[PDB]
């Protein structure tokens, strides 16, 4: 499924770009530590998922 | 001490400074750009465009070889490109 | 209570404004084709 | 009179030179002077 | 209070950038040498004088742009904008080399003005004028290379042109035509310049590594207060160290800083003299005894003879393009060449 | 070339190698922010 | 194309100063 | 502010990483974060190279330094070093890039959120620089990790497809290594070769069996020494010989890395075995020899007896003798006669180049390699104009052997300076005068005058 | 105690007129070997076949040189990078013909000068000093390593090392320009900035401190006698020196912290000479200076020469004439 791989891959890019900015901002603002220690948590697992997803799909397109 | 002028650190952080220079700096840049893109700088300074170094079939440089007939040699060379 | 137009003002403007003009010129040159 | 913080004017100014210079190194490969 | 004294007051006001009477000469001439060089490396050709592109406008980069010398056919003309050659025509002035003399002559006067400024400020602040004195060596160099050397030659064409690679060509011309490396006056100048670099580095390092601990932090820069009476480093430990490392050592701080002035200033003066000689082609080109031996003894070879062969290659391979007004035509068969290359 | 699947990312792939030098510059932006204390 | 490459790197390049920016606003631990 | 300013830390901003010397946690973060930067670059760069890779051009005409390291391990490559599959380059690339993200995450966590010091969170991960026991233990664990990696190269050579073997009969091909060299007289014979001409110290290793064999020794040696250091503490002579501090350990490693940088420089410049010329372009010596071969072939084809052609100097124009009598190519390339290469060695006899083999046995593929290599000599300009310094613009080429040698000499030089910097400082600091001379007890004032 | 400890305290004694040190244990014998061999070879060595073509070059005074032309000649191209100790020659006559003295001198010399640098560290430690003078020396040291060791390695022969002679140095420079366009190389441009600026800052600093000596003497005696060795107060007014130099340019282009000032004097020449030593060391691997030969062409494609092209014409005259008998094949690849 071509467009489904390119969706999964840009999902990954977008989520990385969000995580690139928000993980260090979240970490150095303690006022909202617990506010966010689940957002990076869920980001991380989401991120890992897409890598695995983009990794398996690779074989049905490349 | 201080010779009395306004600290530079103070001016470049002031909003008045960037209000004025948000227009003036790009304005000068765009003028310089236009100086070249209009082709004006070739003609003010006598600098060849890429088509006017040589006549089409000549392979010799328009070297000025006389001191008081010098302005005249350059004018002859340029007409020989037409 | 500072002046704005000083001798220094003239100094930094006699260099600065020609410099920006010249740069815009040179920028434009990178798009000249033979 | 201080309104815009210095580090921001430095970063912007800095990025502005990077562009202009980058452009000049681009021009070394393109158009006049590029050997092509 | 007369009008001269009132003017004097304003010129010598303590402002961010001191003007002075010297400024009347310095600021216009310096700004115009500068300005003219930027204008010509940005916009002006060398096509009619040298057969060369020399401006950004033409595709040259920072290394290859130049304000090149006027054509040899101009002689030593002042090349005034209003003189017989350009006749007031700015565009043809640029095409004939007028920015070269423009820059060279306003630069001469701006240099005068800077030394006068050094004198002026020294007098007002109350210090001996040794910095002005030291600036005489750069003036010597500018005058000898840019003015005197062309005036002994056929024309301003053979002076240095104002650009990076242009100056490199001047270096190589001086090897190929003058054997300038062989000149003892240039050798003293090398000694003086390399010796000044040496003294710069060893003095700075020595002070930095004999500091007294005058603060508690690891960055030692903050433990110096310019009003302090006390020496910031130990002359005594520095002297012992160098006596035992190198055998001798300075012991007198005044002698040490006079030596630092002396060495490079003197080097540059000596090299100036060598170039005055080269103005006349009065070279140290050869060693007659070696030439007499070599001409008779085909098995006699030294690095001196090897280098003349290189010179001979430089002159013949670079002359036609470098001196185009001569119309040198060298058939392939006359170019000197070793085997294969 | 990249595989054709990933081709759209060529412009991103072309610029990724410069990113470690941005970290070096970023440290200086950061110190200007805390004023080089 | 080159506008592609340049918009990538414009976005990546601003990403750093942004972090700094948002942490100075939200008075973070710079 | 925990350190983080000049007054508390004693170090200014331009020396700010010296504020981490006793903050094991933030320090850990900087090391992991920086490991992220290394893995990032191996990732982004391989993908960049791949995007720009055209498989019909030689690798060395395309500016590639990382894809040739992968090709040399046996992936993606066929006979003659032809590229048959680029997928593995993609994989190598993507996996490092993904991994840099988790090294990144873990570094930034430790440097910002994490505990600044580790020694109260856990006695295992926390350390004092002066604890000689702990330090040799950590040293031991990294020795073990390193021995393991040396054996992953063995794993690849012996069990997982082999390695690219420029010397393989048939013009080169990937080959499984089954009989690696264990004989310590060979393996450590290399260590005792002179570094001079015709010897080459370890740069002379010229077959894959010796390469794989040496990595078996090194792996075992590193694993054993790891275990040694875990169980031992430094002896008394070693305790008295060294400075025991963070900066000093840093300085020892800068010395080592400097040493290694210089050897790598020479490896890439001289060795055509683990830096195959099919991928990295010919060596300087190889291009030069290839030119003499080329014009030997041309002139021989025209009717020249190249064995008896006296050149201008009286030496042979095409062939002459080395100072021990070997027949070698003449001309300036006389200096390069130690060169050895798959395209040339078929002409080698017991006395050097064999004139019968020159007259009779040169194949078109040797003529071909010799012309390719002479026209890709590692000479070129900083803006990547290929050729001698007087060549005109046209060919856009600088050898990756030039790029890798130059860059690593520069890095090795500056790491030697860093060694001297931090070694001298660590000694001064441990004696307590790194901040200047104590005015109230200046040592020289208590010494007798020299004269 | 025992003899070893007695020896050790002598070696590291701070009361020796010249410090010995452990680095000095290696430095003294190697410097002596190199100095004695160099002086004898410069006077008496017979002609040396530097380029391996049976064309001996005479370098010594007794064989017809003066002080400017004489050299100790590099070892033969036929040797390349092979090690040629005296004991590998079949006779000293052979060793002299093939350039053996050059190898002996430079190896003992590089070794001794490396230990000179170490010995600078060593005495700074015995005296209680900061340690980094030896780091400043690394810049000239690195430069020597480049012309005697690295450049030969990259090019495959000690015959392309710098000669040990005045005119031999010039030969090496001219040939380097032809084969590398070093003048167009930015590391050499940094070297020039390093030494021009070092001489500038040397003269500047000396002139400024000299301009601000406090009056301590009469007009009939040297002002040098206004400083006494080991005196506690300074002998010049640095505030006066700043006030002259701040006005000469403007206030902040001027240093008022001696430590920062002297660290700038150390750093400026050392860095530049690091870069130029690195230029020799990377041109040794043929990453050469910028090449702008025929970079400018006109609308038709005629070549519009620039000053770079004129440099190339001089380079070309150097190239085709150097070692005029040594090339048989069209490209000079090392
Ligand atoms: C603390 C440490 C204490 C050390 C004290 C004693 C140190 C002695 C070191 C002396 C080394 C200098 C001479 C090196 C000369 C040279 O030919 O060195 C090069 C040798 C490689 O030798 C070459 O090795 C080649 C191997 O290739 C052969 O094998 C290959 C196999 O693929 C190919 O087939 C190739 O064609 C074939 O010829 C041949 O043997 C060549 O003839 C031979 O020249 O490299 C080497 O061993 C690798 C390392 C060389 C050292 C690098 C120079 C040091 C830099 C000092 C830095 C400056 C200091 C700054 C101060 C400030
Ligand atoms: C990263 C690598 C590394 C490092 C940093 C160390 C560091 C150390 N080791 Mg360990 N070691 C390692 C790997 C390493 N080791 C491995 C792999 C092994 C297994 C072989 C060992 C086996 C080992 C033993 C058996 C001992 C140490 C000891 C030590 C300590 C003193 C070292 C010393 O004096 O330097 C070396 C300094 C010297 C003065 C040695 C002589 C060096 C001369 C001048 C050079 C020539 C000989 C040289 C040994 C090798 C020849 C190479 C040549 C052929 C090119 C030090 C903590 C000692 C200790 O205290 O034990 C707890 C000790 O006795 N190490
Ligand atoms: C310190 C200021 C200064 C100085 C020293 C110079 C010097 C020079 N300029 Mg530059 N110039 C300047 C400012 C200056 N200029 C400024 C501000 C500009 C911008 C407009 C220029 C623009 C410029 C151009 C465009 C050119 C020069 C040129 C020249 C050269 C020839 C000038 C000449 O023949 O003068 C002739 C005029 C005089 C010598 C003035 C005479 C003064 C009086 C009238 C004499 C009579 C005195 C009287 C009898 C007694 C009165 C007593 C008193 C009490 C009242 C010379 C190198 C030329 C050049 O470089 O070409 C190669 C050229 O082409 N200049
Ligand atoms: C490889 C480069 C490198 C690394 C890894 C470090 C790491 C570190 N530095 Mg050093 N430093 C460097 C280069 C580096 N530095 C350079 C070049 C300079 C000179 C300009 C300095 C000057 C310097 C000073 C002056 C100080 C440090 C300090 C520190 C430590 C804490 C800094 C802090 O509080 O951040 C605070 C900053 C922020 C919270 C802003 C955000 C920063 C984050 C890390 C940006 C991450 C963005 C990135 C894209 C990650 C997101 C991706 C995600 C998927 C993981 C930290 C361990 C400090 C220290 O020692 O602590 C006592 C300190 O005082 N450094
Ligand atoms: C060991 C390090 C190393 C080496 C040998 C190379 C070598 C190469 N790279 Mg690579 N690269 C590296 C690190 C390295 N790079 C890093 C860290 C980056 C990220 C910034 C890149 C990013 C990169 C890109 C994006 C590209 C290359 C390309 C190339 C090739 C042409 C380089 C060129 O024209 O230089 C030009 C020379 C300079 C800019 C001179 C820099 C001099 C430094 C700044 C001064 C010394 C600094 C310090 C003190 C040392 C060449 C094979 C090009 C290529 O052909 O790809 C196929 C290409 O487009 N590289
Ligand atoms: C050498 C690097 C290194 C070191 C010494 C540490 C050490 C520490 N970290 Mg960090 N950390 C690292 C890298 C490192 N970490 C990286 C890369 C990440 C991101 C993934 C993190 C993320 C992280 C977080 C988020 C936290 C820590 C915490 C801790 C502490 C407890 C961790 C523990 O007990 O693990 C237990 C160990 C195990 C269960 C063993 C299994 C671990 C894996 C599965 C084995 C992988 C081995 C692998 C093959 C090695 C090669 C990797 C690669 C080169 C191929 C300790 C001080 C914690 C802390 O400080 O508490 C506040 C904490 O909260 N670290
Ligand atoms: C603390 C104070 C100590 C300082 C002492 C100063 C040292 C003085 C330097 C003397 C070094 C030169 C001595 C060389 C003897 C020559 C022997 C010989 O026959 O060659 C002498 C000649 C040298 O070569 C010939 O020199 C002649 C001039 O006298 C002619 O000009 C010939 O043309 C020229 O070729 O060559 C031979 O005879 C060939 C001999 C080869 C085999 C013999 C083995 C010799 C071993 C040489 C080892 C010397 C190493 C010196 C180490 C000493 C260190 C203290
Ligand atoms: C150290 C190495 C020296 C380089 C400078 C380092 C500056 C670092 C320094 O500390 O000073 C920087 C200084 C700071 O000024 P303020 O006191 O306004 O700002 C203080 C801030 O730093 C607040 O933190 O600004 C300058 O002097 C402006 C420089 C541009 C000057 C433009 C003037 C144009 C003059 C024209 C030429 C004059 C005549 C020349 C003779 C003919
Ligand atoms: C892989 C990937 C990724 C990631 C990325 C990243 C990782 C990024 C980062 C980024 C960064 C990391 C960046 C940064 C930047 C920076 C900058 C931009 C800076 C600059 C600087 C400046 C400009 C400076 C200036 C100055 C100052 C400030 C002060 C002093 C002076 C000066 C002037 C120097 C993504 C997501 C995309 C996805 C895809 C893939
Ligand atoms: C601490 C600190 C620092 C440092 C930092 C660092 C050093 C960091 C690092 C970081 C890192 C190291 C990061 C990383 C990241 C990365 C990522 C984010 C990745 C991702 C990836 C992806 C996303 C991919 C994708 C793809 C694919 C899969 C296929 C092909 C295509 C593409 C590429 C698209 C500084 C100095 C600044 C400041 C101070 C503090
Ligand atoms: C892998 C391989 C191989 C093998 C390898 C091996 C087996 C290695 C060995 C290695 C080794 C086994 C090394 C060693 C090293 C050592 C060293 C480098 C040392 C150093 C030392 C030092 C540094 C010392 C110092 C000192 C002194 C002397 C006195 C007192 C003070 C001190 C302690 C500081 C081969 C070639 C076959 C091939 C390819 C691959
Ligand atoms: O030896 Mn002395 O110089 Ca260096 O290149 Mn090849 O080789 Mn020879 O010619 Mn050019
Ligand atoms: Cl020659
Ligand atoms: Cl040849
Ligand atoms: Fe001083």
């Amino acid at each position: 499924m071509t467009i489904l791989f390119q969706l999964a891959l840009a999902a990954l890019v977008i989520l990385s770009f969000v995580m690139v900015i928000g993980v260090p901002v979240a970490y150095a603002s303690p006022q909202d530590w617990d506010r966010s220690k689940q957002l990076i948590f869920l980001g991380s697992g989401l991120w890992i998922a897409l890598v695995l997803v983009v990794g398996v799909l690779n074989f049905f397109v490349v | 001490g201080t010779t009395g002028e306004r600290p530079f650190s103070d001016i470049i952080t002031s909003v008045r400074y960037w209000v004025i220079h948000s227009i003036t700096i790009p304005a000068l840049f765009i003028a310089g750009w236009l100086f070249v893109s209009t082709g004006l700088a070739y003609d003010v300074f006598g600098t060849p465009r890429p088509d006017s170094y040589y006549a089409q079939e000549q392979r010799s440089i328009p070297l000025v070889t006389d001191r008081f007939e010098a302005k005249q040699q350059v004018e002859t060379f340029l007409e020989q490109l037409k | 209570s500072y002046p704005i137009f000083t001798v220094r003002w003239v100094a930094v403007h006699t260099l600065a404004v020609p410099t920006i003009f010249f740069l815009g010129a040179i920028a434009a040159m990178q798009f000249i084709q033979r | 009179g201080g309104r815009i913080p210095l580090w921001i004017v430095a970063t912007v100014a800095g990025m502005g030179v990077i562009v202009i210079v980058g452009l000049f190194f681009y021009g070394a490969y393109a158009g006049l002077g590029s050997s092509l | 209070r007369g009008w001269f004294d009132i003017l004097d007051d304003w010129l010598k006001r303590d402002r961010f950038v001191f003007v002075g009477w010297s400024g009347i000469l310095l600021f216009p001439c310096a700004y115009l040498a500068l300005g003219g060089w930027l204008t010509g490396t940005t916009f002006v050709t060398s096509w009619y004088t040298h057969g060369l592109a020399s401006s950004y406008l033409e595709g040259c980069n920072f290394l290859t742009v130049a304000v090149s010398t006027p054509a040899n056919s101009m002689g030593h003309s002042l090349l005034l904008l209003w003189g017989p050659e350009a006749q007031g025509d700015f565009t043809r002035w640029c095409q004939l080399g007028g920015l070269w003399t423009f820059i060279a002559l306003h630069g001469a006067f701006g240099l005068i003005g800077f030394m006068l400024r050094q004198f002026e400020i020294a007098r007002l602040v109350g210090v001996r004028p040794y910095n002005a004195i030291a600036f005489s060596a750069p003036i010597a160099v500018f005058v000898s290379v840019f003015l005197i050397y062309p005036l002994g030659q056929s024309s301003w064409f053979f002076a240095p042109s104002f650009g990076v690679a242009a100056i490199f060509r001047f270096l190589l011309f001086f090897q190929g035509f003058h054997n300038w490396t062989l000149n003892p006056f240039h050798m003293m100048g090398v000694a003086g310049v390399l010796g000044g670099a040496l003294l710069c580095a060893i003095h700075g390092a020595t002070v930095e590594n004999t500091l007294f601990q005058d603060g508690e932090g690891a960055s030692t820069f903050r433990a110096f207060n310019p009003t302090q009476a006390e020496e910031t480093y130990s002359m005594v430990t520095a002297n012992r160290f160098w006596s035992q490392i190198f055998g001798i050592a300075f012991s007198n701080k005044r002698w040490l800083h006079f030596f630092m002035l002396f060495v490079p200033v003197t080097g540059l003066w000596m090299s100036a003299i060598g170039v005055v000689g080269l103005a006349l082609n009065l070279r140290s080109y050869d060693f007659i005894s070696q030439e007499i031996r070599a001409a008779e003894d085909p098995e006699f070879e030294t690095f001196y003879t090897k280098n003349l062969l290189l010179n001979e290659g430089i002159r013949a391979w670079m002359a036609p393009q470098d001196q185009p007004h001569e119309n040198f035509v060298f058939p392939e068969e006359v170019l000197p060449r070793g085997n294969a290359l | 070339k990249l595989p054709e699947a990933y081709a759209i990312f060529d412009p991103l792939v072309d610029v990724l190698p410069v990113i470690p030098v941005l970290f070096l510059a970023l440290a200086f932006v950061w110190q200007a922010a805390v004023g080089f204390r | 194309e080159v506008i592609a490459q340049l918009t990538m790197i414009a976005m990546i390049g601003i990403a750093g100063p942004m972090i700094i920016f948002l942490l100075a606003v939200r008075r973070g631990n710079l | 502010a925990t350190n983080r300013d000049q007054e508390s830390s004693g170090f200014a901003w331009w020396a700010g990483n010296a504020r981490l010397i006793n903050l094991s946690g933030k320090l850990l973060g900087a090391h992991v974060a920086h490991a992220g930067l290394i893995v990032f670059w191996a990732g982004a760069m391989t993908l960049f190279e791949l995007a720009h890779f055209i498989p019909e051009k030689p690798m060395y005409e395309q500016g590639l330094i990382l894809i040739p390291h992968i090709a040399t391990l046996g992936w993606g490559v066929g006979p003659g070093g032809e590229v048959v599959d680029t997928f593995p380059f993609f994989v190598v690339g993507v996996v490092h890039l993904i991994s840099s993200a988790v090294l990144g995450f873990g570094g930034v966590y430790h440097a910002i959120r994490g505990p600044e010091t580790l020694e109260e969170y856990s006695s295992f991960f926390g350390y004092d620089w002066k604890d000689k026991n702990k330090m040799t233990t950590i040293l031991g664990f990294h020795l073990i990790v390193l021995g393991i990696g040396a054996l992953l190269l063995v794993a690849k050579a012996m069990f997982f497809g082999g390695l690219y073997d420029t010397w393989a009969p048939g013009g080169g091909d990937v080959r499984v290594i089954t009989n690696p060299t264990l004989d310590p007289r060979v393996i450590f014979g290399y260590l005792l070769k002179s570094p001079f001409g015709g010897e080459g110290w370890i740069v002379s290793v010229n077959n894959l069996e010796d390469v794989v064999g040496g990595h078996i020794w090194i792996g075992l040696i590193c694993i054993a020494g790891g275990i040694w250091h875990i169980l031992t503490t430094p002896f008394g002579w070693a305790r008295r010989a060294f400075i025991w501090s963070g900066e000093a350990y840093l300085s020892y490693s800068l010395g080592a890395l400097s040493m290694m940088g210089f050897i790598a420089t020479c490896f890439v410049w001289f060795n055509n075995t683990v830096y195959p010329s099919e991928f990295y372009g010919p060596t300087g010596p190889e291009a030069s020899q290839a030119q003499a071969m080329t014009f030997l072939i041309r002139d021989q084809k025209l009717g020249a007896n190249v064995g008896s052609a006296q050149g201008p100097t009286g030496l042979g124009k095409y062939l002459m003798r080395s100072p021990t009598g070997e027949i070698i190519f003449g001309g300036e390339t006389m200096r390069f006669w130690d060169f050895r290469g798959p395209w040339l060695e078929p002409l080698r006899g017991p006395n050097g180049l064999d004139l019968n083999k020159i007259k009779n046995d040169i194949q078109p593929w040797q003529e071909r390699r010799a012309a390719e290599y002479m026209t890709h000599a590692p000479l070129g300009s900083l803006n990547s104009v290929g050729g001698v310094a007087t060549e005109i613009n046209s060919v856009n080429f600088v050898s990756p052997r030039s790029w890798l040698a130059t860059s690593h000499f520069v890095l090795a030089f500056f790491f030697l300076v860093g060694h001297l910097w931090h070694a001298g400082r660590a000694r001064a600091a441990a004696a307590g005068f790194e901040k200047g001379i104590d005015r109230e007890s200046e040592p020289v004032l208590s010494m007798p005058s020299l004269d | 105690a025992n003899l070893w400890e007695r020896f050790c305290n002598w070696v590291t004694s701070t009361d020796n007129r010249l410090y010995v040190g452990w680095f000095g244990v290696i430095m003294i014998p190697t410097l002596l070997a190199a100095t004695i061999c160099f002086v004898i070879a410069f006077i008496a060595a017979p002609p040396v076949d530097i380029d391996g073509i049976r064309e001996p070059v005479s370098g010594s005074l007794l064989y017809g040189n003066n002080i400017i032309t004489g050299a100790v000649v590099p070892s033969s191209n036929a040797i390349g990078l092979h090690f040629y100790p005296i004991w590998e020659a079949a006779s000293l006559d052979e060793w002299l013909y093939n350039g053996g003295p050059y190898q002996l001198i430079i190896f003992h010399f590089l070794l001794g000068a490396s230990c000179y640098m170490g010995r600078q560290w060593e005495l700074s430690y015995r005296l209680g000093m900061r340690p980094w003078i030896c780091v400043a020396y690394s810049a000239p040291l690195a430069s020597a390593f480049a012309v005697f060791l690295i450049y030969p390695i990259g090019q495959g022969s000690f015959s392309d090392g710098m000669p040990l002679g005045i005119s031999g140095t010039f030969n090496f420079m001219i040939v380097f320009q032809a084969e590398h366009n070093i003048l167009m190389h930015p590391f050499h441009q940094l070297g020039v900035a390093g030494v021009f600026g070092g001489a500038l800052f040397c003269a500047m600093h000396g002139s400024l401190v000299t301009s601000s000596l406090i009056r301590e003497t009469t007009e009939t005696e040297s002002a040098n006698y206004g400083y006494k060795f080991g005196q506690e107060e300074e002998t010049y007014n640095i505030v006066a020196a700043h006030g002259y130099f701040g006005r000469l340019i403007f206030q902040y282009a001027s240093f008022n912290n001696s430590r920062s000032l002297h660290f700038f004097l150390a750093a400026w020449p050392v860095v530049g000479v690091w870069f130029t030593a690195l230029g020799i060391s990377t041109m040794a691997f043929n990453l050469n200076g910028f090449n702008f030969n025929h970079s400018v062409i006109d609308a038709k494609g005629n070549v519009i020469n620039t000053w770079a092209d004129i440099i190339n014409r001089a380079n070309l005259g150097m190239e085709v004439m150097h070692e005029r008998n040594a090339h048989n094949f069209p490209l000079d690849l090392a």
